């Protein structure tokens, strides 16, 4: 399973550019794909989404009549058409599938990403450790604390706990909150108290140095929380 | 609604499958199933070839009708605990062989696998496709003997125009629902060619009586 | 030859006559009494309250 | 003025009144007993076929029960009939005189695919296309029938004689729209009866009892809707040309009694032939036994 | 001599049938006489679970009490979310012949077999979002009537060529072979704790295997008829077999002998489907005539009635939490009676 993304480059500030996400390995008109950008030096946001079927599409509050996301079952290749590309809009475009049903693993596998560079009510997560300092080995614990209660009438909170180790792609690690990602190891578990969360790992090793997101999916906007960058 | 982002997106899940299981259903209730029960190893063999594990379904196509046809006889179990599976199936293609009658006696053992299924209760209503094969080996059979070796009541001479019209006629009184269902009788062979075409006239009787009990017609 | 089938047969039910059998007496109390010992846990013997039952629709 | 244009009276008025009760009783308690035998199988509803030999007899409930009371009430009671309220009731009639024969029509077109297309004829028509093409059926019924009471007044044009404050024109435009659901019908019928005789001669080519119970049932079917139908609508044509001098007009009011009489007749030709009607009549007293 | 070896095994069959007349000092009928009965037990129907489009032959609830796989005849093989009533996945099989269908302990596989004398299990939690076809178990001379996981690795199944088997399913494989009936193995039940496991075929008897050992331990020989469906007692020391002569019969494992008969006068034809609830009190039987009863265990007399479905409960079970009922009829609904 891989998704390999391209566009990019240089654009003019105002043009247009379409993102077009290849997905090869996988059942992809069975997957509801996300698109999710990263500033050059801030945490993820989420751009938009389109469902299994293209039923429902939902945009932010940055792209909305201004992007468009659209699916190719047929020939496996997701697109994003982008018009008038504000200088706010550079970024690197991950390309996030998600299955929804009972008991899924939603945003497990992301894509690779292409760095667009352009020239010259929401549920506010807050990650407030920006910067937790490491010693190998110890147990350390990264805080999350949500704007609204994310435990639903339903008995499952929606957070999800991702890592991005510096030079690749997000990595699933929890999804709603006390499962696991089907491959991450043991060391990761996640006890949250209905609107303020905790990751919690155990015997740690420098594969977990990276930045860890908690993002909600209560309700979309898919809010991501700040950077919990964690260092040597 | 009340509903989350995902369990709105499972509802979704659902209703795409939905859409996928009326569109598979609505694609096989277009086709003609048709469990063909030919008794021993006589004439089963070779009406599947004219008209091209233990149930191998045979499928095939006939102006632009898609035909299934069950052969299960290689299951060798009892045959009451998985015949209702085959409730609801649009025909019964019985195959006798016209020959054994001189190889308790062949043709009686055929008559015997006929009388136990033209008068299930699950079978009530589906009309059997009765194939008399064997029939260019039947004449030669009949001028070297009677039928008399196997039929004791017989009152009619030997020829062929006598005893095939008996056989005929043993197997259409073996039914005592003769309202409910039919039994479309063909004197087949391996020469033949127009044993597909038989078929599908057979079973167009069959659904256009079963349509004209459900607009209450009939 | 059936002779070392029916011999199977036999040394089937050799084998299925030395059991002890306790009486019924005593093999139906304890059908009694894991009836009533977990009787509380059972919610179609005695009906859930809506609250806790998950099937509301 | 809505009185006298009926001049009919006498010692016929008793034979005028109580065959629209007598006739008109016995159809509304077959027509709700059709209607109860469908709805309480809960195994009928869901066949798409049975919704539109249902709704048949529903159109023809209110075919009944409605000339029922407008028809006593026009000939023997002789009540106010203002010229807001009377239209009503002369279009509540005349939908159900139309939702009915389209009932008939869309119960042929369900006949004629049946033979048609026959092994996807369950696929062809399904409970959700069959409920669509009953609420088109009668809203276009209703909305041909309730067409002078929204706007028309017949003050240009002379209005017609037989039926009072009704124009002319309409109906020159009723009568040619029922002889397309006439011509729907026998179009219909007469090629049900002949795409089974270009199958009845396929299958006996190999090695007749097809048509002839065809022939038997959508025979007398025919029959049945033209031996009163026809009545009505040949003299109601005849009504533009002459304006009738002499009493046909009274003969209409005898043969408008016709299509009361097709009421009864219709649950015994299309749903007591129905085996499986006749199977959950003999059901359903099981379940009243007690 | 042949005609020696019919004579040990009936003077074999004595001994058997004389220590179980000596155990049989009082019936459970006679314990249970002074004992408060669970009076009229009525459960309304919470979940319908449309979308099937064929008679419905077999389900089975998951562990978690929340997913529920259903085959039915149309070649669909749909796994339920039975609280909102959501397809989680609709697996289209190989054939349309479909007579059982399992749900592993885990979660992570569903087992389907018919008439094809074949076991295909199905793998649900993987990538790629299939569910692909994990192993075809082949090996079997007649349907296969009922499959049951003992874990994700093993599974028994039960065919109609008078034979249980053991299969290994990362080699498919039959581990032991379950040979001593003489008759069509209509349905299978696995004890609680997955040692020993019940089996009743068509010639009117169960047995009970071991399953580690291969053997067979104990025959129960008590219907008349075929016996259509089994299930065990949730303590493991009893089961209960349906049959076809219209009698549920509770057996018991450690007095090797019948202990009831739920026998009533106003019904003749016989069981499709027999669970326990939890605490094993009710007795939820699958009648042929459109109806399931629900019979008291300790006494013999019946509680209450689920009726509303259309045509034969082919098959039912109680969830592992005994929360509610799911029997699937042969019209294509699935009903869930809490
Ligand atoms: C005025 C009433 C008391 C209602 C009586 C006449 O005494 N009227 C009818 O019985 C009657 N009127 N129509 C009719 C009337 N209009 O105006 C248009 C189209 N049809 C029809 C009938 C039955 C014929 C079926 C069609």
């Amino acid at each position: 399973v891989q998704l390999v993304e391209s566009g990019g480059g240089l654009v003019q500030p105002g043009g247009s550019r379409k993102l077009s996400c290849s997905a090869s390995g996988f059942a992809f008109s069975s997957f509801g794909m996300h698109w999710v950008r990263q500033a050059p030096e801030k945490g993820l946001e989420w751009v938009a989404y389109i469902s299994s079927g293209s039923g429902t599409i939902y945009y932010a509050d940055t792209v909305k009549g201004r992007f468009t996301i659209s699916r190719d079952d047929p020939k496996n290749t997701l697109f994003l058409q982008m018009t008038s590309l504000r200088s706010e809009d550079t970024a690197m475009y991950y390309c996030v599938r998600s299955i929804y049903y009972y008991g899924s693993s939603p945003f497990d596998f992301w894509g690779q990403g292409t760095t667009l560079t352009v020239s010259s009510s929401d549920i506010v997560m807050t990650q407030a450790t920006s910067s937790v300092p490491v010693t190998p080995g110890e147990s350390v614990s990264i805080s999350c604390r949500s704007s609204k209660s994310l435990l639903h009438s339903n008995g499952n909170t929606y957070l999800y706990w991702f890592l991005q180790r510096p030079g690749q792609s997000p990595q699933l690690l929890i999804y709603r909150m006390s499962n696991l990602a089907s491959g991450v190891p043991d060391r990761f578990s996640g006890s949250g108290s209905g609107t303020a969360f905790t990751l919690t790992i155990s015997r740690l090793e420098a594969e977990d140095v990276g930045v860890y997101y908690c993002m909600q999916h209560l309700e979309y906007p898919l809010t991501f929380g700040a950077g919990t960058k964690l260092e040597l | 609604c009340t509903l989350s982002a995902e369990d709105k997106a499972a509802v979704e899940r659902s209703k795409m499958i939905d859409r996928n299981l009326r569109e598979d259903g609505e694609k096989a209730a277009r086709e003609v199933k048709l469990l063909l029960l030919g008794a021993g190893e006589s004439g089963k063999s070779t009406i599947v070839k004219q008209m091209k594990t233990g149930i191998v379904e045979t499928h095939f196509t006939f102006k632009d009708l898609h035909f299934k046809m069950f052969d299960v006889g290689g299951q060798r179990s009892e045959r009451k605990k998985w015949i209702h599976c085959f409730e609801g199936v649009t025909a019964i293609i019985f195959c006798v062989a016209l020959s054994d009658y001189d190889l308790m006696n062949r043709m009686h053992e055929s008559m015997k696998l006929f009388d136990s299924i033209c008068n299930n209760k699950w079978f009530t209503d589906t009309s059997i496709i009765l194939f008399l094969n064997k029939k260019d080996l039947f004449e030669e059979k009949i001028k070297k003997s009677p039928l008399t070796i196997c039929y004791p009541e017989y009152a009619g001479s030997n020829t062929y125009e006598e005893a095939a019209a008996y056989i005929q006629c043993q197997f259409e009184d073996l039914n005592k629902r003769k309202d409910t269902k039919e039994i479309y009788t063909h004197f087949t062979c391996a020469t033949d060619t127009k044993n597909v075409q038989f078929v599908f006239d057979a079973v167009t009787d069959v659904i256009i009586k079963n349509n004209l009990k459900d607009c209450g017609l009939f | 030859a059936s002779i070392a089938q029916a011999r199977k047969l036999v040394e089937q039910l050799k084998m299925e006559a030395n059991i002890d059998r306790i009486k019924v007496s005593k093999a139906a109390a304890d059908l009694m009494a894991y009836c009533e010992a977990h009787a509380k846990e059972d919610p179609l013997l005695t009906p859930v309250p809506a609250s806790e039952n998950p099937f509301r629709e | 003025p809505m009185k006298d244009y009926m001049i009919l009276s006498g010692p016929q008025k008793t034979a005028v009144a109580v065959l629209c009760t007598l006739l008109g009783l016995l159809s509304a308690l077959e027509n709700v007993a059709v209607l109860y035998l469908i709805l309480s199988s809960h195994q009928l509803r869901r066949k798409p076929s049975y919704l539109f030999i249902g709704s048949l007899a529903g159109a023809d409930f209110l075919a009944s029960v409605v000339f029922a009371c407008s028809f006593v009430n026009f000939h023997v009671f002789h009540g106010v009939d203002s010229k807001a309220v009377f239209l009503l009731k002369i279009g509540s009639v005349t939908m159900t005189f139309t939702a009915s024969v389209g009932s008939l029509l869309l119960t042929a077109i369900d006949r004629y695919l049946c033979l048609r297309y026959p092994p996807s004829y369950k696929a062809l028509l399904t409970r959700g296309r069959a409920l669509v093409t009953l609420g088109i059926m009668w809203v276009l019924s209703a909305l041909v029938s309730y067409l002078p009471l929204m706007g028309w007044t017949c003050c240009p044009r002379p209005c017609s004689e037989l039926f009072p404050l009704i124009p002319n024109d309409y109906l020159l435009s009723w009568l040619l729209f029922i002889a397309f659901l006439f011509s729907g019908i026998i179009y219909t019928y007469g090629h049900v009866l002949w795409k089974a005789h270009q199958h009845v001669a396929s299958l006996s080519g190999h090695q007749m009892r097809l048509d002839v119970r065809l022939a038997k049932t959508l025979g007398l079917v025919l029959a049945v809707l033209l031996i009163c139908w026809f009545p009505v609508l040949a003299l109601m044509a005849h009504s533009l040309a002459t304006t009738l001098s002499d009493q046909v007009k009274k003969a209409f009011a005898f043969c408008s009694m016709l299509c009361l009489i097709n009421s009864m007749v219709n649950p015994v030709i299309y749903a007591l032939r129905s085996g499986e009607i006749r199977s959950s009549a003999h059901h359903c007293l099981a379940h009243w036994k007690k | 001599e042949l005609d020696q070896l019919r004579q040990e095994a009936e003077q074999l069959k004595n001994q058997i049938r004389d220590a179980r007349k000596a155990c049989a000092d009082a019936t459970l009928s006679q314990i249970t006489n002074n004992i408060d009965p669970v009076g009229r037990i009525q459960m309304r129907t919470r979940r319908t679970l449309r979308g099937h489009l064929a008679k419905i032959y077999a389900m089975h609830w998951g562990t978690d009490s929340r997913l529920l796989v259903s085959a039915s005849q149309d070649g669909k093989l749909i796994i339920w979310d039975s609280y909102t009533t959501n397809k989680v996945h609709a697996i289209p099989l190989r054939s349309s012949w479909v007579m059982t269908c399992a749900y592993a302990p885990s979660g992570n596989y569903v087992a389907c077999g018919g008439l094809d004398n074949i076991c295909s299990i199905y793998n649900l939690k993987t990538r790629e979002g299939n569910v692909r076809v994990s192993r075809e178990l082949a090996g079997h001379t007649g349907y296969l009537s009922c499959c049951r996981f003992l874990d994700d690795n093993q599974i028994v199944t039960s065919s109609g060529d008078t034979t249980c088997a053991l299969w290994d399913i990362e080699t498919g494989q039959q581990t032991t072979t379950f040979t001593g009936h003489t008759g069509d193995v209509m349905s299978l039940s696995l004890a609680p704790d997955t040692r020993l496991f019940v089996s009743g075929a068509c010639d009117a008897s169960a047995k009970l295997w071991d399953v580690r050992e291969g053997m067979c331990r104990q025959t129960f020989t008590g219907h008349e008829s075929d016996i259509n469906a089994i299930c065990f007692f949730p303590n493991g020391n009893a089961f209960a077999t349906g049959s076809d002569d219209a009698t549920c019969r509770l057996f018991d494992l450690r007095a090797d002998q019948e202990l009831m008969t739920y026998s009533h006068d106003n019904i003749i034809c016989g069981i499709t489907s027999v669970s326990f609830s939890k605490s094993g009190r009710l007795l939820l039987a699958g009648y042929d005539d459109f109806n399931c009863n629900v019979w008291d265990a300790l006494k013999a007399d019946r509680a209450g009635v689920l009726a509303g479905h259309d045509n034969r409960v082919s098959c039912l079970g109680v969830t592992d939490d005994g929360m509610a009922v799911a029997t699937g009829s042969w019209d294509s609904f699935l009903k869930i009676w809490n």
